[PDB]
């Protein structure tokens, strides 16, 4: 029924349609071709420079010292989604609250990167789902 | 499905009604026609009649019948597999 | 033939059969290596949960490759024997054709090279074993202590530990082992390796095995009595 | 039913066969099967054949 | 499940493409080629203080006139380096002359693709390609000093200076500004040690960094730790001169 | 319908759906005719040689060919040009293709 | 977006096509452009090479196969490095046994049948490279186009690679001028450089980026490079 | 009722943000520019990628803007 | 899923894939009948030539394996030629290694065993033909053995195969019910053919021209198929009765 | 469901889907006919001229086998060029062992087994080609057509490719008017007439006609190409009638 109102037997009104899936594999060839899904745009893992800008967008609320070299810990973080980077900053703030320190330091951010990637490289959603792509 | 014997009676019922230039090729057509249902023979005379509209003829030549048989058969077999009875 | 490509890269850039192999080495019993001034000491965990098990005839965790190279291991007990057979073979082959016993670094390079091979051969699963290869080169008294792993890379260490609870043992060795000054003698070193183990074994004199290897082809296994004595001393020393 | 009445022809915008690109033999064969038996219905009746149904 | 030969809808072999990301996870190798020699610099990257850092090896001699640096999963490179010494040695046995660098590199690239599922008697000696990339440096009389980057892609380019490893992106940004044809052998050493410090994740000292050169006169030489300590002290000076 | 193998035989067969008309992909020459009736609506130039573009597109549907025309104007708009040029029709064929990595000098 | 018939080469699709052979044909549309054209006395290859970045050098594109036959690749380098090695050996196998310069036409078929036997069988990546094979034998000048499907054809001129279409258009017009230029090797190279300038997406020809090769009634197969192609830009 | 997760929060200055804006935002904002050429604007976008890459994050960002 | 593509048992306990082969047999619409004479064997089968273009001579279902053994095939013709070529090789090889002619039984038993290996290996697919071998063996007299893709075979007093085999079975049974002997009795081989065609006209209802039949007869030490002229003589003998 | 993915599997019906699919790949090729004359055979194939760069009369799609068996195919052009190549071994090998040129019903049998073998394992793709091949030996002329399934039959005219409808309908009228068995010298001019008629559903991209014949009485039973004048006369004959 959905396919048939995106080509109608008539011009349909001003209607833009956005599809968001975790697998294009599943989708039927009738949904995919232009006129019903004109532009495919891939949101992929950010490269190294991406991971530098996404650290800046979570951290700007945070209190951090001046000597944080975000280039240093982006280089140390392997290929990662933007969802791991949220958990990184949360855990950096977490070790500072356990330690009784109001400001997050360089030691605390390294520990957090270590904890997130080490344990959860066992539970990475990224590896299975990248293959359906 | 009509047997090789009957299949011959069915042809003669749908080519009598329609105009023709006198058609003696039903001896060939029956032999070409396998797995034809009653329904496909009746459609076969129609396709033969539609080549008669393109040529501007007003009779079904025995040449137009040879073409029609082949045309119904190619598409039939391909696109639908008819049931196996018990 | 049977040659399926069991081991392939994932899009993250790690081989998943090799990460799985290394998790298998974690559940293994614990083996520790520390090299003193002029000895090595290999301490190993005996699973003592078992009762009515004869210790006289039961294969140990320290298997001599040559008369001056010993090997210890963590991981799958069954697969371990497969490395030790190819190693005993390689030690006599090298004696045959070049003369001179194997140097510890060469015997590792062979053993480490086998674990690497089985990560490319189609049809073969990787090994589930990490080893500590220790001993003295012939006509020398520098102790040498190496570690291989199922990636195939090998490295020398001043002290090391593989197997379960290894982070807790390694933390104790980073505080109690001065890199400049080894345990003064052979007797102090044994007292450093036992004291590290008693943190994760939660005692049991029978649980701990100690094999000491000394220069000039002197391999001896410390007996139960000796081990007990050491434990009682350390417990009494630490207790005091 | 009221849905049938909404389905009737409200006039589909003039495409013309010139704005169906290519596809010549397909157009011919459709208009043979659908168009003619409506308008040229006398030439099929004299020939004797029934009219293609769909 | 995909085979190992399969192409993507773009026309790229999956495994060979995935393999390139294994190189990104490796440690940093820097290579600057001058008209007096080539300098090879590596971050050893010890993983503990107990780990003895001298036994780690990432620079290896192929022949007195060819040296090699490794980045990626480095146990795979045990197999590549063994092939290379044979080709280089077997080739000096048949023709009484040292291989060219450009010819030696190509023989290791042919070897690289060999993955498959097996068909007839034909060897396929991997399941996935060598998960390591190499910087082959060396010198022949014909074309002076050369420096090559051989990737598991199966293609090699001759470079004036390339840097691969964890800090590849930020390292090659600094080279593009700093290199020119008029560097000498003692300026390149300090130029590798300056770039090695910007992408390094530790403190720069003599134990966990290694330098190597290749000159015609002396062959391929790995610097001892003593010489490297002097060059590390000599970097701190030129940055305080300013 | 676009799946004809699935429908059972009582819905097909002569005497119900007498004619069974197949639609082939636009052939290399038809692509030229197709691109030319969709472009009349937007601005054109004589720069464009539609003959070129028709040879490039292989196994393009009459729906994707209409996409090429639309996409090409999107790139003309992003530059800010008066009208569509030949570069943008070429550039547009690559946008309809799901290509998204180009040549990272993966290919010699 | 990845189909269901993308597994091994054995699989046919319900449309009838073989998808894995079509995927290997995309490996050509991402390589660098290369233009071949011939008269009745000279064949000419004009390839635009490709650097990786600035510090990098350029990637060879034209392989001397013998002294009267040479080919230029566009696509994967190691796939060509197997197919160019194979033609070398088959050209020696003719001079040794039959003392016959291997006719260009016969070398096309030999290559074709070597590509076919890897898309019939399970396992075996199909070769992801497109070659142009020029050469001069006893029947004159010849220029072949070899697809990774295996189909080899004889042409007066072609191109392959990225944005080849702009050059292939210039060859369809001027085909009637450059085909009659015989006994003059200079002008035939000039017509080939002009062709490949139509395909550039503003990369700009340069003396280190261009590579030309000719072969003729009297010349051996020779490749021009660096300073030697400064006269021809 | 249109939540607000502003457009700054989307990572970087990616091309991916700019390809969404040409589909949704521009034909509503400025139909002056599309009228001259005569192009009718695209309609469908397909966002696809491994989990955690911000497919949803952008959706919320265009929800208020639009 | 992968228990019904290859030949392993299903959870129920049946080799699905083999079972699917028998439905592949009746995909040509040939019917056959085969009876034991008193000193000969006769086998008739319909021969439908579809198009005018086909040359009527090459279309055939009766294959000469040896002088001793004829073979009539029911099923798709690629697998026909594949089973007939393998049969001929075994017929020759037997003669070579044991020094007499291959009996009918021994050729039948060699095919059932190759058929078995094909339902037990995974990568092999069972051939979709049913083979019937007629002969006049020298030890046992007239014989018919019918082999099938599963690899089961048995002797027969008479047999039929095809889409309308059920009709033809009822007649062949009704005859041995009344006479109470195992085989049609009439010394001459000419009159066993006349009887044969009578039961096909009944069982199928179809009247047969001389082209619609193809007749094979095994006597002592030669097996032939009858020429198109000879099948016309037979049909004049039915009309004159 | 999963019965279409693989070869040499049967569906519950009793069909090999890979083999049904291969006939759709034959269906895309160019029109190709074969006329059995009284004295021999005439093969004729429409060869599309794709562009002004393809060189004229130089891409023969008629391959000879031995000295007296013409092979012309439609479908996947490399895949046909392999099935003939294997067929040059089977012929040269028979000729070695029995020192007589291989007879045509026997050559049809060798090819048959080879194509039939490639529908028996998961490991090999079925051939995507229809062949028409024939010639003249000491028992007369024969003509065969090899389906990608592995069946073959005798024929008096055959067709394959896109124009198989119009051709097979035209070869019926050619066997009607001439029931005696038309002459070989005349059948060159009749084969031309069947390509130009079957090229009206394809009149978009012009073509170049190739004809070859093998007759006992004209060329001594050796397969040649028609070339020069008799071919330039054939084009004229067919072209004048269909005006
Ligand atoms: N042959 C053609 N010539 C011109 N335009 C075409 C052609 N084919 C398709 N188009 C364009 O593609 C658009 C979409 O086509 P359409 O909706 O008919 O697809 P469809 O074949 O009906 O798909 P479905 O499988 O859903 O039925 C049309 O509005 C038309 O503008
Ligand atoms: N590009 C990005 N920039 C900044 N933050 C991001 C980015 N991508 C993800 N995040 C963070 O990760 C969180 C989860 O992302 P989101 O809910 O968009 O997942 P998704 O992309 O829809 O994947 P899934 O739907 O599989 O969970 C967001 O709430 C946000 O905090
Ligand atoms: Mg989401």
């Amino acid at each position: 029924e959905l396919i048939t109102q995106l080509d109608g037997f008539d011009p349909r009104g001003n209607i833009k349609v956005m599809f968001a899936t975790n697998r294009p594999n599943t989708l039927d060839p009738a949904l995919l071709r232009p006129g019903r899904i004109d532009r495919k745009v891939e949101f992929s893992l950010p490269d190294l420079e991406g991971r530098a800008n996404i650290f800046r967008i979570h951290s700007k609320s945070m209190s951090v010292e001046r000597g944080i070299r975000w280039e240093l810990i982006s280089r140390l973080c392997p290929n990662s989604t933007g969802a791991e980077l949220r958990s990184v900053c949360t855990e950096a703030g977490m070790f500072a609250i356990r330690a009784r320190r109001k400001v997050a330091t360089e030691k605390d951010f390294l520990k957090a990167v270590d904890k997130v990637i080490s344990g959860y490289k066992k539970f990475s959603s990224t590896s299975r789902y990248m293959q359906y792509n | 499905l009509p047997n090789e014997a009957g299949r011959l009676e069915i042809f003669k019922i749908h080519t009598a009604k329609v105009k023709k230039t006198g058609e003696f090729d039903f001896e060939a057509a029956v032999k070409m026609s396998d797995g034809f249902n009653g329904a496909d023979i009746r459609n076969c005379a129609t396709e033969a009649g539609f080549f008669a509209i393109r040529d501007d003829r007003d009779h079904i030549n025995p040449d137009d019948l040879m073409k029609a048989v082949r045309k119904v058969a190619e598409v039939k077999k391909l696109e639908g597999t008819i049931e196996y009875q018990k | 033939g049977y040659d399926r490509a069991l081991s392939i890269f994932s899009p993250d850039g790690h081989i998943f059969q090799v990460e799985y192999a290394l998790e298998a080495v974690k559940r293994g019993t614990c083996a520790v290596g520390v090299k003193g001034k002029n000895c090595v000491v290999l301490g190993c965990e005996r699973r003592s949960t078992l009762k009515l098990q004869d210790t006289r005839i039961t294969p140990s965790k320290v298997s001599k490759i040559d008369s001056h190279v010993v090997l210890s291991f963590s991981g799958l007990n069954a697969d371990s024997r497969i490395l030790i057979e190819k190693a005993r073979v390689e030690a006599q082959s090298h004696r045959l054709t070049l003369e001179d016993p194997v140097t510890v670094e060469y015997l590792t390079r062979y053993v480490a090279g086998v674990q690497q091979r089985y990560t490319q051969s189609g049809g073969v699963r990787p090994f589930g074993v990490s080893t500590l290869i220790a001993g003295f080169d012939p006509r020398d008294d520098e102790p040498k202590l190496y570690q291989t792993e199922p990636s195939g890379i090998y490295s020398s260490w001043s002290a090391q530990t593989i197997g379960r609870n290894s982070k807790t043992v390694r933390e104790f060795l980073e505080k109690n082992y001065d890199r400049k000054e080894p345990p003064a003698t052979v007797e102090e070193c044994v007292k450093l390796t036992v004291r590290s183990l008693l943190e994760v074994v939660q005692t049991g004199a029978k649980n701990i095995e100690i094999t000491v290897v000394k220069p000039d082809s002197d391999i001896v296994a410390l007996s139960s009595e000796e081990i007990n004595q050491y434990v009682t001393q350390i417990e009494q020393e630490k207790q005091e | 039913d009221s849905r049938v009445k909404a389905m009737e022809v409200d006039e589909k915008p003039t495409e013309t066969y010139s704005d169906v690109g290519g596809l010549d033999k397909q157009i011919e064969e459709l208009v043979e099967a659908i168009v003619l038996p409506m308008k040229r219905a006398d030439k099929f009746k004299d020939m004797g054949i029934r009219a293609p149904k769909g | 499940d995909r085979g190992v030969s399969t192409f993507s809808p773009e026309g790229r072999l999956f495994q060979v493409e995935y393999s390139l990301e294994a190189i990104k996870l490796g440690s940093t190798a820097i290579g600057i080629a001058t008209k007096e020699g080539v300098v090879l610099g590596v971050e050893k990257r010890a993983t503990s203080p107990l780990l003895e850092s001298d036994s780690i090896e990432k620079i290896v001699e192929i022949d007195r006139h060819i040296g090699c640096a490794m980045s990626g999963l480095t146990a795979d490179a045990r197999s590549m380096i063994e092939h290379a010494r044979t080709a280089a040695v077997t080739h000096n046995l048949y023709y009484d002359e040292d291989i060219n660098v450009e010819s030696l590199t190509q023989s290791v690239c042919d070897l690289a693709l060999r993955f498959g599922e097996g068909a007839s008697g034909e060897e396929r000696l991997m399941s996935r390609p060598f998960g390591v990339a190499l910087l082959i440096a060396g010198h022949d009389a014909d074309d002076g000093y050369q420096l090559f980057h051989a990737e598991p892609s199966g293609t090699f380019y001759r470079y004036n200076a390339k840097a691969i490893g964890s800090g590849s992106e930020g390292a090659q940004a600094e080279l593009l500004n700093e290199w020119h044809s008029s560097l000498t052998l003692k300026e390149a050493e300090l130029l590798v040690l300056k770039i090695l410090k910007q992408v390094m994740e530790e403190k720069l000292d003599e134990n966990n960094a290694q330098l190597s050169c290749i000159t015609k006169q002396d062959g391929f030489k790995i610097y001892d730790n003593e010489k490297t300590a002097e060059l590390i002290k000599e970097l701190k000076e030129k940055e305080a001169a300013e | 319908t676009n799946r004809v193998d699935v429908l059972d035989p009582a819905l097909l067969r002569s005497g119900r759906l007498d004619r069974k008309i197949e639609f082939p992909l636009p052939s290399e020459d038809s692509r030229a005719q197709i691109l030319q009736i969709h472009s009349r609506k937007m601005t054109t130039d004589d720069d464009i040689n539609w003959q070129e573009l028709a040879r490039s597109t292989d196994e393009f549907n009459g729906a994707q060919l209409k996409a090429v025309t639309v996409e090409a104007g999107m790139i003309a708009l992003r530059n800010g040009q008066s009208s569509v040029k030949h570069e943008d029709f070429v550039e547009g064929i690559s946008e309809v293709q799901a290509r998204k990595s180009k040549s990272v000098s993966f290919y010699a | 977006f990845r189909n269901n018939y993308d597994g091994d080469t054995v699989t046919f699709s319900p449309t009838g096509r073989l998808f894995q052979v079509e995927y290997a044909l995309e490996a050509i549309k991402q390589g660098s452009v290369t233009v071949g054209l011939r008269s009745n006395t000279h064949a000419v290859l004009v390839a635009l090479k490709r650097n990786a970045d600035e510090l990098s050098s350029y990637q060879k594109k034209i392989i001397k196969c013998d002294e009267h036959m040479g080919l230029s690749l566009a696509g994967l380098a190691p796939d060509a490095r197997v197919l160019s090695n194979y033609l070398r050996q088959q050209c020696n196998y003719s001079s040794l046994v039959f003392n016959r310069k291997l006719a260009v036409e016969r070398a096309g078929h030999l290559l074709c049948d070597k590509a076919q036997k890897n898309t019939q069988s399970y396992g075996g990546r199909p070769y992801g490279v497109g070659l142009l094979i020029i050469g001069y034998d006893k029947s004159g000048a010849h220029l072949l186009e070899f697809q990774p499907s295996g189909n080899v054809t004889e042409l007066y001129g072609t191109a392959i690679g990225a944005r080849s279409q702009g050059a292939k258009t210039y060859l369809e017009r001027t085909l009637d001028t450059f085909i009659k230029i015989d006994g003059n090797p200079d002008e035939l190279i000039k017509a080939g450089v002009e062709a490949i300038s139509q395909s550039l997406r503003d990369e700009s020809l340069t003396v280190d980026n261009l590579s030309i090769a000719i072969v003729g009634k009297d010349t051996p197969f020779t490749i021009y490079d660096g300073e030697a192609v400064a006269k021809y830009i | 009722e249109k939540p607000d997760v502003t457009y700054s929060d989307v990572g970087g200055c990616k091309d991916q943000i700019e390809k969404l804006r040409e589909v949704v935002e521009l034909p509503l904002l400025s139909p002056e520019r599309f009228a001259t050429l005569g192009i009718d604007p695209p309609k469908g976008i397909l966002l696809y990628g491994p989990p955690g890459t911000g497919k949803t994050l952008c959706a919320r960002a265009v929800a208020n803007r639009t | 899923g992968y228990d019904r593509h290859i030949t392993i048992f299903s959870p129920e306990g049946r080799l699905y894939q083999v079972e699917y082969a028998f439905k592949a047999t009746n995909q040509t619409n040939i019917n056959s009948l085969a009876v034991r004479g008193k000193d000969c064997t006769v086998v008739i089968s319909q021969k439908k030539v579809p198009d005018k273009l086909l040359d009527p001579t090459t279309v055939s279902y009766i294959f000469c394996i040896s002088r001793t053994i004829g073979m009539v095939v029911n099923g798709p013709i690629p697998d026909a030629r594949n089973a007939a070529l393998r049969a001929k090789a075994e017929a020759a090889e037997f003669r070579y290694k044991y020094g007499y002619d291959m009996p009918c039984d021994v050729l039948a038993k060699r095919m059932a065993n190759l058929s078995q290996i094909y339902t037990q290996r995974a990568y092999m697919r069972p051939l979709g033909v049913i083979l019937t071998f007629v002969s006049v063996d020298e030890e046992l007299g007239p014989s018919i053995y019918k082999t099938d893709p599963a690899g089961y075979y048995v002797g027969y007093k008479a047999t039929a195969t095809g889409p309308k085999q059920q009709e033809i079975t009822t007649n062949l049974e009704n005859h041995f019910k009344k006479s109470k002997i195992d085989h049609i009795n009439e010394e001459s081989w000419e009159k066993v053919v006349e009887f044969a065609i009578t039961h096909m006209i009944d069982a199928l209802g179809t009247e047969f021209s001389k082209n619609d039949l193809e007749v094979g007869v095994a006597t002592k030490d030669k097996f032939f198929t009858l020429s198109a002229e000879n099948i016309e003589e037979r049909l004049v003998a039915i009309a004159e009765q | 469901t999963g019965y279409d993915l693989s070869n040499s599997v049967f569906s519950p019906d009793g069909r090999n889907f890979q083999v049904e699919y291969a006939v759709k790949a034959v269906e895309n090729g160019t029109t190709s006919i074969g006329i059995k004359c009284n004295d021999g055979v005439v093969f004729a194939v429409e060869k599309l001229i794709t562009s002004k760069l393809l060189v004229p009369q130089k891409n023969v799609k008629i391959q000879v086998v031995d000295r007296h068996i013409g092979c012309v195919y439609s479908g996947l052009i490399p895949d046909g060029r392999h099935l003939v190549n294997r067929g040059r071994e089977e012929a040269a090998s028979f000729k070695k062992l029995y020192k007589t040129p291989i007879p045509i019903p026997a050559f049809a049998d060798r090819l048959g087994q080879y194509v039939q073998a490639h529908t028996l394992y998961n490991s090999v793709r079925p051939f995507g080609v229809s062949t028409i091949f024939g010639g003249v030996d000491k028992n007369g002329a024969h003509l065969y057509m090899l389906e990608p399934s592995g069946s073959y039959w005798g024929y008096k005219g055959a067709a394959t490719g896109k124009g198989r409808q119009s051709a097979k309908a035209e070869l019926e009228k050619l066997v009607d008017h001439h029931p005696e068995g038309l002459s070989a010298r005349e059948a060159v001019k009749q084969a031309a007439k069947i390509i130009y008629l079957a090229h009206e559903d394809n009149k978009e991209k012009d073509f170049e006609l190739e004809i070859s014949w093998c007759s006992l009485s004209e060329t001594n039973g050796l397969h040649k190409f028609v070339k020069g004048d008799l071919l330039q006369e054939a084009i004229d004959f067919a072209q004048k009638e269909i005006n």
